[PDB]
RNA sequence: CGUGAAAUUGUUGAAAGGGAAGGGCAUUUGAUCAGACAGGCCAGCAUCAGUUUUGGUGGCA
RNA sequence: GACGUAAGUCAAGGAUGCUGGCAUAAUGGUUAUAUGCCGCCCGUCUUGAAACACGGACCAAGGAGUCUAACGUCUAUGCGAGUGUUUGGGUGUAAAACCCAUACGCGUAAUGAAAGUGAACGUAGGUUGGGGCCUCGCAAGAGGUGCACAAUCGACCGAU
RNA sequence: UUAAUUGAACGUGGACAUUUGAAUGAAGAGCUUUUAGUGGGCCAUUUUUGGUAAGCAGAACUGGCGAUGCGGGAUGAACC
RNA sequence: AAGCGUGUUACCUAUACUCUACCGUCAGGGUUGAUAUGAUGCCCUGACGAGUAGGCAGGCGUGGAGGUCAGUGACGAAGC
């Protein structure tokens, strides 16, 4: 008879997608990245400040 | 006034084509035409007997009739709010075979080539074609390419 | 006293089973999205060190949306903007990108605002705005149920089941998308950024592709 | 504002109900309407609304055309049903042992349906004996054979009646009917 | 006086609000216009289709 | 175009059997975003080279930065732009401390000392001075002079009411 | 000379009126008026649901 | 659906709880006036009317698609290869109601100018569809029969 | 019809099914009968004829007004 | 500049867009061994709503007629 809104309504949220309480204990939407440091090569570096 | 005759307005179209004049070549008069071949029209202004009124130029139909030297021919045209059938009886030098038709039936082969080996292995064969798919992911690598362009170049004349 | 017990408990355990798949189904979509988008993020990066550029895959889905009202609209436009199911302004629906339906896109250009959509302006759209047509009628989508009662025969048991058929354009994405009823949006919360609507986005007006910039401005009127 | 694809508003342009004011034909309706809606039999939909049919859109029946269906092979023990009048044809002169329902029969049909050692019932016993109409033989009577429907679609070389109202000759057999007057239509 | 002598205009509009239609092409066309010789031989030929299939399904 | 941002486009023709990998052509662009960078690279592609963004490809947007966005910097920039009746070139000078805000200030320019909007000009080139007297302009060489020194006369004041009670004075 | 309308008019009463009057939405003021105690009238606060708007702040790429 | 081991609870298929005032012109309605903003005179002909186009000073009463003969489509009803009692006759509680013979009209035969002739080779034909029904299948489906209707090729009747 | 089953046309019997032969949409699809009003048009963009031109006269496609109020162009049939 | 050109934001407000309610229309449905006795009823679901000429539908009112309310009325009908 109502339309809940997901995105709020967090009991509407579990009615649909159950992974939403793994998602946010799991804390998912803030997840660190792994730290590479792999650098561009000397031909993307001078391409870049060229004129 | 204003004249409306059979021929009017046909100064281009019913020309030959340039240094195309003269009689017609023998391959129209060998071509066998059957109930049911999809043809194209083209009238030849050399032959002007048995010949297509303007608007059936560049029409397509179906044969629905074999004559001794003509064919009869099927074709649709816009009346008012509605499309109405037009039989024609022209001679076959203004008719060509239609290259649509020819096209689709290597296409009705080849589906059936690759479905005869469908049971044998890999079933979804992919029968249906597709339209144009965005690109894939490439990497264009620099060797002997190094990007290198100018700016846009300044204002001449040239005169 | 007449079995209702039994086929109480049992509906349950159906349930049960049904929303165990559809949560492990979200979990292993979840994990490739993320496992997509850092491959594509060393992509740039492995290509930048090697001296070369990596060329992303040409964008494989669109949310059209249509900026211009009803009225003054000349015919074959008019045609295909029914043909994308946009019958009215602040309407929007998803188009797969192939060079047939490139083509209507660009005859709705001056009538139409459009572009590529993230996984978070599909995710908000289908969960805020999201309707069914089910036999010609339009439902709230609002349970697993209403989706897998018209889709499950496509594999699509739940809400990010037709998510993910609508970012990941897969096999059945045409009737995972004639599923959805037109998206009717509102007017964008904090205006469209421009004096003009209708004139190009380069231009700096509103209507044509305006790739990424789209999630912005749906993000507004949704 | 909406782009609107199609007519709004529009009715379906079928009859829902029958324009009659029968009180018996609205009990038929009545029941057959609960029968098409708590079962699922194709030929309780089908005769509800053949119910709703007008006088033309039920052409009368005869009980020669009930028997010619009854040369079908296995056809012989089926019910015949007809949702309109079974007149009678005096063209026969064998009739089958059959059932047959129907709204209507003539004296003189049901005279010889019976004296064949048949039987004439009413489309309320057929629902009680025939709930799902299993075994049964919808027979629709020949609805283009009017008289009016030759006038319909009347114009040049389409070789319809015109609607006319003394025949013969000095009426409309004159030029635009014959080529030594004028032209043949 | 003097008024307008033609124009096309609405002439699309006109035809559109009632659907410009293929003329639904069916099986079996009419035989007019076939040549009479290839008709008169065609019904000969029928006509032994049907007895032959007469006589072997019966 | 709250800051213009500079951008390379590189982009190639679209490679064949017969000729694959093309030549990889780069252009720097002006724009306020990367929607108006990329269809600004299609622009001056047609005037150079056969091709067409259905015919070609973009392989990169990059946007460059200020190897040093806040040393000021003398600034002469090449302009072709077109008049309400012929097309014409023209080289000016800006003091300011980005490629960007020069380009900025350089459009504000033409379109209030000669009416040319962003549509009618075509960036040729911008170029830092490297070392003074390369300066031809007296409105650039006059900030150049050495201990230079200005006051600012009569000081307006923005009051937030409607009705003061001093009579403000403008000194500074 | 049954009843005794309206146009039009007289008296009384009320009201408004700086080059027309009349009207539509809303409210003030005046005058006038219906209903209801076995909950009718107007509100205040708390916790929610739906739709929005405006901030503060946190974690990530 | 969520939480809770469960019991049960909850913000989970649409507002409940607590408190105060009044109980009448207080709210509300109506009406007069004022104020803000808006509002050109209706009807008609017209591409276009507030028009410097026409009718209209006001009010009451009257005032304009009717009836008939014949008919087309559609619909309802009665009967049905028939149908129509009411021209007449009988009868009557008397312009009503009720009852009826022979005719006649239309229909059941067409075609030709006419003289005339006059409709089954067949399961009243064949082919393609065709709702419904029958058989087998959990169902999907397959086969059989297929009224109306649609297309087409035949057969028959009349003219030529 | 061919010198000749050589053909032509129509067939009998057999094999093939949801990727059954591009995309998108489908608002139910198709069909019929009957009848009203109308048959003075005009305007805008683009093409275009006569004309020096015209708030001129005449055409093409489309959109409008007519037949339509609402917000804007102070004001206005057609503009946004 | 409260002018001209250009850029950025903020803000104002249509009978337009979103959400909800109510009215009507259309469409799809549910509902009979008590339909908690009105099946032209009750109810569920979705969408839609401009309009001259014109068409159809459902209703309001007037004079008279058949039936009914053993209807109202000189203790005041009709009219105003
Ligand atoms: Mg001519
Ligand atoms: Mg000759
Ligand atoms: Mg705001
Ligand atoms: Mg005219
Ligand atoms: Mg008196
Ligand atoms: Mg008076
Ligand atoms: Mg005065
Ligand atoms: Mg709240
Ligand atoms: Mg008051
Ligand atoms: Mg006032
Ligand atoms: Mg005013
Ligand atoms: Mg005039
Ligand atoms: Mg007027
Ligand atoms: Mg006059
Ligand atoms: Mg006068
Ligand atoms: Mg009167
Ligand atoms: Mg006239
Ligand atoms: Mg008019
Ligand atoms: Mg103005
Ligand atoms: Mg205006
Ligand atoms: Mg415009
Ligand atoms: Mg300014
Ligand atoms: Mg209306
Ligand atoms: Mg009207
Ligand atoms: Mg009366
Ligand atoms: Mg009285």
């Amino acid at each position: 008879v109502l339309k809940k809104n997901p995105l709020k309504n967090k009991q509407v949220l579990l009615r649909l997608n159950p992974y939403a309480k793994v998602f946010a204990a799991e804390k998912l939407g803030s997840k660190k990245a792994e730290k590479t440091g792999t650098k561009p090569a000397a031909v993307f570096t001078e391409t870049l400040k060229h004129d | 006034g204003k004249s409306h005759g059979y021929r009017s307005r046909t100064r281009y179209m019913f020309q030959r084509d340039f240094r195309k004049h003269g009689a017609v070549h023998l391959s129209t008069y060998l071509k066998v035409y059957k109930v049911g071949d999809i043809v194209d029209i083209k009238a030849n202004g050399s032959i002007q007997k048995g010949m297509p009124h303007k608007f059936y130029q560049g029409k397509t139909g179906v044969v629905y009739n074999v004559t001794k030297s003509s064919v009869g021919v099927i074709i649709n045209k816009m009346v008012g709010n509605r499309y109405l059938e037009k039989r024609l009886n022209l001679r076959v030098e203004h008719i060509k075979h239609s290259k649509c038709r020819q096209e689709f039936l290597e296409r009705v082969k080849a589906n059936a080539a690759k479905r005869a080996e469908a049971k044998a292995q890999g079933v979804a064969v992919q029968l249906k074609r597709q339209p144009a798919q965005p690109r894939e992911s490439r990497i264009v690598s620099t060797e002997g390419n190094v990007p290198q362009t100018l700016a846009p170049v300044p204002y001449e004349t040239f005169i | 006293a007449e079995q209702v017990a039994a086929e109480r408990a049992a509906r349950k355990a159906a349930n049960k089973e049904k929303r165990a798949i559809i949560l492990e189904r979200n979990a292993a979509y979840q994990k490739e999205y993320e496992t997509a988008e850092r491959n594509i993020i060393q992509a740039k990066r492995d290509a930048k060190a090697a001296g070369s550029y990596y060329v992303e895959a040409q964008h494989k889905l669109v949310f059209v949306v249509r900026i211009k009202g009803i009225n003054k609209i000349p015919p074959k436009p008019r045609k295909v903007l029914q043909l994308l199911r946009l019958t009215r302004i602040n309407s929007g629906t998803f188009v797969k990108v192939t060079k047939a339906t490139l083509e209507l896109l660009k005859l709705i250009e001056p009538y139409v605002a459009y572009g590529y959509p993230s996984y978070s302006t599909i995710r908000q759209l289908v969960y805020k705005r999201g309707f069914g047509k089910i036999n010609k009628q339009r439902v709230p989508l609002s349970d697993n149920a209403i989706i897998e009662a018209n889709l499950g025969k496509y594999g699509i048991l739940s809400i990010d089941d037709l998510i993910h058929e609508i970012i990941t354009v897969g096999p059945h994405f045409k009737q995972a998308n004639n599923f959805l009823w037109p998206f009717k949006l509102s007017n964008p919360s904090g205006g469209w950024g421009v004096p003009r609507k209708f004139k190009h986005f380069i231009q700096g007006g509103s209507f044509g592709n305006r790739e990424e910039f789209i999630n912005k401005l749906v993000k507004s009127m949704n | 504002g909406i782009d609107h694809t199609s007519k709004q508003h529009k009715r379906s342009g079928h009859r829902t109900a029958p324009k009659s004011d029968n009180v018996y034909l609205k009990l038929l309706v009545k029941l057959y309407t609960f029968l098409a809606r708590r079962t699922d039999a194709p030929f309780n939909k089908v005769v509800l609304k053949a119910l709703f049919l007008s006088k033309i859109n039920r052409p009368p029946v005869s009980v020669s055309r009930i028997a010619r269906a009854l040369k079908q092979e296995g056809a012989a023990n089926k019910t015949v049903v007809v949702v309109g009048t079974v007149t009678d044809d005096a063209r026969i002169f064998e009739f089958p042992k059959t059932t047959v329902a129907a709204l209507r029969f003539t004296a003189g049909a049901r005279a010889k349906i019976v004296k064949a050692g048949g039987e004439c019932i009413t489309l309320d016993q057929l629902a009680v004996r025939a709930p799902k109409g299993q075994n049964t033989l919808i027979l629709r009577g020949p609805r283009n054979s009017r008289e009016a429907v030759r006038h319909f679609g009347m114009g040049p070389h389409k070789g319809k009646a015109p609607r006319i109202l003394s025949t013969g000759r000095k009426f409309e057999r004159a030029r635009g009917r014959r080529r030594s007057k004028g032209f043949k239509v | 006086a003097k008024s307008k002598n033609h124009t096309a205009h609405n002439q699309t509009r006109k035809a559109h609000r009632n659907g410009i239609k293929k003329p639904k092409t069916y099986k079996y066309p009419s035989l007019k216009g076939v040549d009479p010789k290839f008709r008169r031989n065609h019904k000969h030929a029928l006509h032994g289709t049907a007895k032959a299939l007469a006589a072997a399904k019966k | 175009m709250a800051h213009f941002k500079e951008y390379q486009v590189i982009g190639r023709r679209l490679p064949t059997e017969s000729v694959p990998e093309p030549k990889l052509f780069r252009m720097r662009i002006f724009a306020s975003n990367e929607v108006i960078a990329k269809s600004r690279y299609w622009y001056f592609l047609q005037k150079l080279h056969k091709v067409k963004k259905a015919s070609g490809e973009i392989v990169s947007i990059n946007q460059i930065n200020e190897a040093h966005p806040t040393k000021v910097k003398n600034f002469g920039v090449w302009v072709r732009y077109d008049s309400r009746s012929g097309t014409h070139n023209m080289y000016k000078e800006i003091r300011d401390v980005s490629r960007v805000a020069a380009v900025e200030t350089l459009y504000q320019d033409m379109a209030a000392r000669h009416r040319a909007r962003f549509r009618s000009i075509h960036i040729l080139k911008v170029a830092e001075i490297e070392k003074t007297a390369d300066v031809k302009r007296q409105y650039v060489k006059q900030f150049l002079t050495k201990d230079l020194k200005f006051p600012l006369p009569h000081r307006v004041q923005k009051s937030t009411k409607t009705f003061s009670y001093k009579r403000p004075s403008t000194f500074y």
